[PDB]
């Protein structure tokens, strides 16, 4: 008999608020508490908080107060859960339930149909996607490296850079243009290639050359780096 | 030629705010287009935002568009990145690097600060485990489900049944071992640490997942995930 | 001569000894500013000493080009042997590749050459040049496939690996785009092709230098072959139309430098954004450089004093700052390591026969159609085979013919485009 | 086999047929249960000839050696288990004069000597169980006066004969046990040809109203005090059911589990004094006013589930006529657990004078609210303890407990209470020490919520969802002698500094399972909240499972007598230095399941000096030489108890030392 | 008409319109090679137009400074208002910092100024004239420090930011190298120093112009301390023999570059590895360059042909390539707010007091070393308190004295290096 009705689904970009409304029909609603339960897909139920619509007393649980807030009003007979700043990992099926206090414990008697809020970055953007092919290298001190980097589409004017990153260190520039060498780099590092394919070949590895190398393009206004290739002993 | 981030960092609760800085020295900070580059731990580099001299063109990675804000103050030789609505994914070491254009891509790299954004693990819950977590037994069987509580929740455990694509919407047990208005043929029992739910004989409708909560604290805790039966 | 009255690069032995002591102190203390001002010092000192040495070695002075060839080989050997400290390599690289002093040099030479010609002799000169370079390519291909049959290398392998990279523009445009086209068409490995292509290219660049010196000797012996200076037969030069030029102060030289830089800027803007590629043919900006300066000359905008000033600036670069440029080219744009790692009898013989076939083809085309053979083989036969703009500068310097730098650049860039088209055809046609 | 040398030897399940003589000569206690043996070697028993206790279980022996009992007159207790001998010589009983306890279980015995007890009549208790008898013939002559407990359970006797009880004609018994043995007839004079039987037990035996009425006559002029009977199938009672009992002075009476239905008017008037009275698990449907008349001297009356379960289909309505208790002029302890009384009439307890402890736990099927006069029937009784647990009491009207003047312990816990505590609800109370409100729906607190009862000492608010507890005047301010305060499981969010002021008597504080993480975070607006100030006497402080991750160094300034502090289940990682300096006398610490890594005396300086027990059973220790290595030294040198110090206290940060006991620095 | 024939940087107006169209095309399409060629391409255009504007302005060119001041002010405004697209800023910062063309320019100016002095003139001036220069320096310094303590300006700020820039060779060589020395030695920002120094420098130039006529009138009134345009007193100086210069080919001008960078290289090696601190004070390599070039001039290794060769090269840099450097300086050095804060009554009286101190110190020194004090004052202090070469002719034309132009050149040029050395010393010593 008691009816809890929520609003329909939403899709939103991360970083913006969102209001979810839960309306109760078929009872007083001025004395029965209303709680909010979140369920990430394929996961168990998670409890968020409950509100007492008699005086809008709210009791959040486990630091939910930071990101969410719960409000309700008498006359409309509806309880609102408001996301302060939505973002990823909040894509979940949001239920509201009436809290009955049967037996001597609080029991969620009747639940709303649930709202499926799914947050999407919606990137797309046709950004140049750089994929360095050999995900790792295991080489002895004296021999070649011949790393690689492949672009989604053409990198205009051969705008490409290779960075060496020691662990726990800021990266270091090696080949600032597609072929030109940086100031302090030795002669063994040497990039090549143009268009959608590039290589960085180390003529003879050294004990201090073992690090991770990043392929970086900056032709457009959306510089995109590369996943990272690790050269190990 | 030396750049130090040395700002912000530390712990911030999600949906919070943070401000970063970079006191560049040893080169003309003005006249240099400055960039923010972040690196999530164990992952590759990823561009964040860029700005010309005099703040003329500000661009952002599509991930952080609208939540971040880059601004520079040339007179102080300092670069500000203003972060709003942080989340778990925006944790990284945040390098600020100088983009010199054709003559050197990112020639000067700062010593990035480490920003960790995460909840503190409030832990105010009573841990609850469905120990066997079996699945999909045959029709007519006698199925036993055990809900295991970290602390003594007393006779305050409720059993919830959820359809695979609907609301749970089905209180089954007011207290432990006490049917609600609707159902039948369900037998539960237990007290203290452990609890048990038993169905008399499975039916085609009763082929779905279950749940148990504790009503012993005002911070309830549903079972982490129960039988898919 | 006297041990104290002798002159090195215009400097006496005591003064140059002071400069050499400065260089040695910079080397041994490992203190060197990595920029233009600290890079030029190295380049002048080394170029001066080895140009003076190169001009006096008995067999080397005339037969193998003399001072610039000596400077080039010595610089390449020095960077190979590791004599240059890392800072010296960085400074010379900063002068040549970073700051593009090579580009400034080529731009100024092009401006000086084009702006100092009669406006009505321009198109008449150019119209016959393209068939010359094309059938020079034809002759080079003929000799390449012949020697490939001799060594049993199949004709397809010869064309894809030797004749195309040699006749191509060079490393920047002619060995990288060839690699891209090859990978796109046959789907094989790219960097594998590029590594051997650049080695064969450098080998033929060296042989182009040597053959250029030899052809200069031949032109000295046989007057009728080489019309010294202008390549055109000059049967129509009997008019010799000229106009008076007033005294030109420093300001006209700077105006010439301004014109060089701004015409390069316009060419860069055109070739990058306005008209990147006519048809399917990519166009290097130095091609537009020649077109822009030719149009400016025909436009009549520049007074004759400006043209004379540009000519004087071109002379100052071409006769004084040349040896510096040779040190730079040797250090930066010639890696002796790869040519050592890829030297063999077959490669050397194939490169020699390819270059000499190109020379023969270009000479036949030139003499057949109103050009002096030697001046139509140094340009369009050798300036095609060599490695890019650096190759053209090297070859022309070994011939002591910098009047033809405009023709050399036309040959190099337009031939690079034509060879790229020929590649896009022949890669599919053979495979 | 061998017990620690406290004069005691214990043998169980050893199953040996030859006793170990290595037992000390001086010990005097021996059990041999779950063992089998053939013959008693007195020589081994001669070494420890003093043996007060000899126990054998699960063994079969034809007969005990009299020479053993000749060796051992000092034997005091004899226990037999699973030995089927039917007759034993009386010399064994005579020689063991000191034997005062004899045990017969699983023996099927059938015969005893007429005079086994000429001088070993001393034995207080005799038991016959798992044995089949029909007569109680033990001795043909009067003896055995000192015997006081006679047990005949698990026996097939069906009638009682006076002649069989001739031995007990002079013998006086505290209690006679005839339970579990159906007796269909009692020969007259059986209870007169017997001594002073202070007790008589007839449990799980078919008597019914008809036979018991005859038994009522049979107990006339008998010194009976302990009459208990359960499962007698006593459906109802009449006036003649306990008619002849007027000729004795009973003390207690048991009618438990007899599923009794109806008590007639004045059914107990023949019991002028009855200190104890048991009526539980009986299917009673209605009490008449005069049903309980005549109970002048009763101290304890129990009515736990003594009524018919409510059946709406049957409209059962187990109803109580008012003034039905008015004759209990001496009653002190009335119990009504698990009952289905429909509701409180205006005059249920009218007439009670000495009523001390009244429990109404789960007694009313429908008690929604307490009104102005819902307890007016109790206005004349010093009811010290009242118990209203499990009665779904929805709301409490003001002045509902005005009638309770001497009340001191009120248990409203575990109900359905949703109410704003206006304070006027407690007006009549004067001397209450403890209030239990735990396990309820919600309370809305005000500044004057407890002002009417400053006598309080214990306020238990556990899982009650306190509203408005962060009011600027603390609702606990009027309370002064409070010693135990409990706010656990309430998931309280924010707390004002004023909450605990003036509570100098506060000894025990409990705040576990509350969300107070914000109030001690450094970035909290207004600074950290120091609600623990002025607590001079706080002995036990619990803060388990609160989300804590940062303790301000000065929260425990006033904790000068803190005996036990618990901070387990939190997320503490670096508790700052000099935090336990004022904790001069600390006895127990608890930091289990935290995120602590480094143990160091810069922070645990005064804490680890003299503890009784410490607990860190699960933590992400970084077992490097920098931090843990000092603690390992303290582990191996300190006598403070560290339970599960090995298996549980583990380290993981050092990947090489991950999963390694902290004992192994 | 005038609109077709009006000259900008020696270019006819339609030709410069073509160049400006090229620049606007590059700005619109945002295509620009960020190296020497593109940097020169834009900096010549901007410098040409705005230096022609600055030169053809009635009061600006004669007093404030003309083309350099207008050029760098306008470039600074363009940066401040964000008119330059980021690529032009990168190009200019490249051709002034990473390429470090600035150091090449300063090295060329220093060597051309010092090496051009006649060896006999330098040796004679080291006897008694240079002491008058240095005593003028110290007199200006003490008067400036007195007036600074009057206004509460600290001692160090007066000594580094007012007295040194005033006693310089101007913004060309004497306000830019001072800023570089300030940045290298002290370590704080050089924008502040140059921006607040150029204003004081121009104000001092104005006051020098005025005090020229004032001193002329004084010399007219009183005679014992006056001469009739002859620096030396009661000395015949009967015959001085000066070596003739045969001819200046392009080779000797190139030798100018060799000595320019070689002296710079040796100075860098000395000041970075050999003698980093002669006392407890570090010496910047510009001071070492001044000392090295002076020593080389005294040693007489350079032929008189080479001496004039380096002077010719310096004239090309200082008159034609100065506008490019000024665009670069406006972008990379100037801070307009500091310049506006610099022009105030306190600074315009401090500069006048400093110039007065220079005048009195020069006069007393000249009388102590046998010169007529009134010409000694002008030549030693007033020629020193100018914008180098630009201000000498203006000051000596304000007076009716032209026979002292040789001593004015000696003052400006060589004191421009003496003050560099002294300023390195002072920057190290005070801070
Ligand atoms: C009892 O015997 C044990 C075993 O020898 C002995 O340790 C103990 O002291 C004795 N008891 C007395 C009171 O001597
Ligand atoms: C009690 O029962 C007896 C039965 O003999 C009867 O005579 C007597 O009147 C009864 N007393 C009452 C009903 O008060
Ligand atoms: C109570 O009954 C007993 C048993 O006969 C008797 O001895 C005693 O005197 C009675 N009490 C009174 C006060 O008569
Ligand atoms: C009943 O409650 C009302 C409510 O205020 C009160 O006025 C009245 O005095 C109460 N009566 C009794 C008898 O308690």
């Amino acid at each position: 008999e008691v009816q809890l009705v929520q609003s329909g689904a939403e899709v939103k970009k991360p970083g913006e608020s969102l209001k979810i409304s839960c309306k109760g029909s078929g009872y007083s609603f001025t004395n029965y508490w209303v709680g909010w339960v979140r369920q990430m897909p394929g996961k168990g139920l998670e409890w968020m908080g409950f509100i007492d619509p008699s005086d809008s007393y709210t009791n959040y649980a486990d630091s939910v107060k930071g990101c969410f807030t719960i409000s309700a009003d008498k006359s409309i007979s509806t309880a609102y859960l408001q996301m302060n700043s939505l973002c990823a990992s909040d894509t979940a099926m949001y239920y509201c339930a009436r809290e009955l206090y049967q037996g001597y414990m609080d029991t969620f008697d009747s639940w709303g149909q649930g709202t499926l809020v799914t947050v999407s970055s919606g990137g797309g953007g046709s950004d140049i996607v750089l994929t360095q092919s050999p995900a790792t290298l295991s080489l002895s001190p004296g021999e070649r490296a011949t790393l690689s980097c492949r672009a989604s589409q053409s990198v205009s004017s051969n705008y490409l850079a290779w960075y060496q990153q020691k662990p726990g260190q800021a990266p270091r520039l090696l080949i600032y243009d597609s072929s030109s060498r940086a100031t302090g780099v030795p002669a063994r590092f040497s990039g090549s290639g143009s268009g959608t394919d590039f290589t960085l070949t180390i003529s003879s590895l050294e004990p201090e050359d073992f690090a991770v190398y990043y392929c970086h393009q900056y032709s457009d206004i959306s510089p995109t780096f590369g996943q990272g290739t690790k050269v190990e002993i | 030629e030396v750049q130090l981030v040395e700002s912000g960092g530390g712990l911030v609760q999600p949906c919070g705010s943070l401000r970063l800085s970079c006191a560049a020295s040893g080169f003309t900070f003005r006249n240099s287009a400055m960039h923010w580059v972040r690196q999530a731990p164990g992952k590759g580099l990823e561009w964040v935002s860029s700005i010309w001299y005099s703040g003329s063109n500000t661009y952002y990675a599509d991930s952080v568009k609208g939540r971040f804000t880059i601004s520079r103050d040339n007179s102080k030789n300092t670069l500000y990145l203003q972060m709003n609505s942080l989340c778990a994914e925006d944790t990284a070491v945040y390098y600020c690097a100088r983009f010199a254009g054709g003559w050197g891509a990112y020639d000067v790299w700062g010593q990035g600060t480490l920003v960790t954004v995460s909840s503190g693990g409030g832990g105010s819950d009573i841990q609850m485990t469905q120990s066997p977590s079996s699945l999909s037994a045959s029709v007519g069987d006698r199925v036993t489900i055990t809900c295991r509580a970290s602390q003594s929740i007393g006779l305050y455990l409720a059993w919830y049944q959820q359809k695979p694509g609907k609301a749970p919407k089905l209180l089954i047990y007011a207290a432990s071992s006490l049917q609600s208005g609707v159902p039948s043929r369900f037998s539960g029992s237990g007290s203290g640490t452990d609890f048990t739910l038993t169905i008399s004989s499975l039916q085609p409708e009763d082929f779905a997942t279950y749940y148990c909560q504790q009503g012993n604290t005002l911070s309830y805790t549903f079972g982490q995930g129960t039988k898919v039966e | 001569s006297d041990l104290l009255g002798f002159k090195i690069f215009g400097m006496p032995l005591p003064l140059y000894a002071f400069a050499l002591i400065t260089l040695l102190l910079s080397h041994f203390y490992n203190a060197l500013p990595t920029d233009i001002v600290g890079g030029f010092a190295i380049m002048f000192i080394i170029g001066a000493i080895f140009g003076e040495i190169g001009k006096r070695l008995p067999i080397f002075n005339k037969y193998i080009g003399g001072a610039p060839v000596m400077i080039f080989l010595v610089a390449a050997y020095f960077v190979y042997a590791g004599i240059f400290t890392q800072k010296e390599i960085d400074a010379i690289s900063n002068v040549m590749d970073k700051s593009n002093f090579l580009n400034l040099f080529i731009a100024v030479l092009i401006t000086g050459a084009i702006l100092s010609v009669n406006r009505r002799l321009l198109l008449k000169s150019l119209l016959g040049y393209i068939p010359t370079i094309l059938m020079g390519i034809v002759g080079a291909s003929i000799f390449g496939i012949a020697i490939g049959l001799v060594f049993g290398i199949p004709v397809d392998r010869i064309m894809m690996l030797y004749v195309l990279p040699i006749m191509g523009g060079g490393n920047g445009a002619g060995a990288v785009p060839l690699s891209e086209i090859y990978h796109s068409v046959t789907g094989r490995s790219r960097e594998e092709y590029y590594s051997t292509a650049i080695a064969i290219l450098t080998i033929a660049n060296i042989f182009a230098i040597v053959f250029a010196a030899v052809l200069d000797i031949i032109g000295k012996k046989h007057t009728w072959l080489s019309g010294e200076g202008e390549l055109v037969r000059k049967a129509s030069f009997k008019v010799e139309e000229d106009e008076k030029t007033g005294q030109i102060t420093h300001r006209e030289t700077a105006v010439g430098l301004v014109l060089s830089t701004t015409c390069f800027l316009l060419a860069y803007v055109v070739a990058k954004k306005i008209l990147p590629s006519i048809g399917g043919v990519a166009i290097h900006y130095f091609a537009w450089m020649v077109l822009i300066v030719a149009a400016l000359n025909a436009s009549g905008l520049c007074s004759p004093e400006i043209k004379a000033g540009a000519k004087r600036l071109s002379d100052f670069f071409s006769k004084q700052l040349l040896w510096v440029l040779m040190v730079g080219v040797g250090v930066c744009y010639t890696d002796l390591q790869e040519i050592i790692n890829a030297i063999t009898f077959a490669n050397v013989v194939i490169a020699a026969i390819i270059v000499i076939g190109a020379v023969l083809g270009a000479a036949i085309g030139g003499w057949l159609m109103g050009f002096f053979p030697i001046e139509s083989a140094i340009t369009a036969g050798l300036c095609m085979a060599n490695r890019g703009g650096s190759g053209d500068l090297e070859v022309l310097s070994a011939c002591n013919r910098m009047n033809l730098i405009s023709y050399a650049q036309i040959s190099s860039r337009l031939g690079g485009g034509i060879v790229l088209v020929i590649a896009s055809i022949v890669f599919g046609m053979m495979i | 086999k061998c017990t620690v040398s406290h004069e005691v030897a214990d043998c169980s399940h050893l199953k040996l047929t030859q006793v170990p003589d290595d037992l000390p000569t001086n010990i005097t206690v021996l059990n041999l249960t779950h063992n089998q043996l053939r013959r008693l070697p007195a020589a081994n028993f001669t070494r420890y000839s003093q043996l007060t206790s000899l126990d054998v279980g699960f063994n079969t022996i034809s007969k005990l050696e009299p020479e053993l009992c000749q060796k051992l007159p000092m034997l005091k207790v004899l226990n037999l288990q699973h030995n089927e001998l039917s007759q034993l010589s009386d010399k064994t009983f005579a020689f063991c004069t000191n034997l005062t306890e004899l045990h017969l279980m699983s023996n099927s015995i059938q015969k005893i000597k007429n005079n086994p007890f000429v001088k070993q009549k001393n034995l207080i208790t005799l038991d016959l169980s798992h044995n089949g008898l029909s007569s109680t013939k033990l001795g043909t002559q009067v003896q055995l006066e000192n015997l006081q407990e006679l047990l005949l359970s698990n026996n097939k006797i069906q009638a009682l004969k006076s002649e069989e009880l001739d031995i007990f004609a002079n013998s006086s018994l505290k209690k006679l046990e005839l339970s579990s043995n159906q007796i269909k007839e009692f020969s007259p004079g059986c209870f007169h040809a017997i001594g002073r039987l202070f007790g008589l037990f007839l449990n799980n035996v078919q008597l019914g109203p008809s036979l018991t009425e005859k038994l009522c006559l049979e107990l006339a002029n008998t010194s009976i005090r302990n009459l208990s009977l359960s499962n007698s199938q006593l459906s109802t009672t009449s006036n003649t059911t306990f008619l002849g009992l007027k000729w004795t002075n009973l003390t207690m009476l048991d009618l438990s589990y007899n599923n009794l239905n109806v008590v007639g008017n004045d059914s107990f008037a023949w019991l002028p004094q009855l200190e104890y009275f048991f009526l539980e698990y009986n299917n009673i449907q209605h009490l008449f006013s005069h049903s309980l008349h005549g109970l002048f001297n009763v101290r304890y009356l129990n009515l736990k589930r003594s009524f018919t379960k409510q059946s709406i289909s049957l409209a059962s309505l187990p109803k109580i006529d008012d003034f039905s208790f008015q004759w209990l002029k001496c009653l002190e302890h009335l119990n009504m657990e698990d009952n289905d009384i429909p509701g409180i009439k205006s005059n249920m307890f009218t007439g009670l004078i000495n009523l001390k402890y009244l429990s109404l736990s789960n007694s009313f099927t429908s008690l929604r609210t307490l009104t102005n006069e819902t307890f007016v029937s109790l206005a004349h009784s010093p009811l010290h303890i009242l118990n209203l647990t499990k009665n779904k009491i929805s709301k409490i009207e003001s002045d509902a407990f005005s009638w309770l003047g001497h009340l001191e312990v009120l248990d409203l816990g575990l109900n359905e209470i949703g109410q704003e505590l206006t304070g006027q609800e407690w007006r009549g109370l004067e001397n209450i020490f403890e209030i239990y409100l735990s396990y309820n729906k919600y309370l809305q607190l005000t500044r004057n919520s407890f002002a009417l009862v400053p006598s309080l000492q214990r306020l238990m608010l556990r899982r009650v969802a306190l509203k408005n507890v962060d009011s600027s005047p603390s609702p606990f301010q009027p309370l002064r002698n409070l010693t135990i305060l409990d706010l656990s499981n309430n998931n309280i969010a924010n707390i004002n500094d004023d909450m605990l002021e003036g509570l100098e008597k506060l000894e025990i504080l409990d705040l576990q399972h509350n969300n107070l993480a914000r109030l001690w975070k450094h970035a909290n607006p207004g600074g950290p909240i120091y609600f623990l100030k002025g607590l001079s006497h706080l002995h036990i402080l619990n803060l388990e499972s609160n989300g804590f991750d940062e303790i301000p160094v000065e929260v425990f300034k006033d904790l000068f007598e803190l005996k036990i502090i618990d901070l387990g289940l939190n997320n503490l990682n670096t508790l700052p230095a000099s935090v336990f300096n004022n904790q001069v006398s600390l006895k127990s610490l608890n930091l289990q399941k935290n995120l602590i890594t480094s143990v160091e005396k810069k922070v645990f300086g005064p804490a680890f000096r003299n503890l009784t027990e410490l607990d860190m059973r699960f933590n992400p220790f970084d077992c490097t030489c920098e931090s843990i290595a000092w603690f390992v030294n303290w582990i191996n040198e300190t006598h403070t108890n560290i339970p599960e110090l090995s298996s549980h206290y583990l380290c993981n940060t050092p990947p090489h030392y991950h999963g390694f006991p902290v004992r192994l620095f």
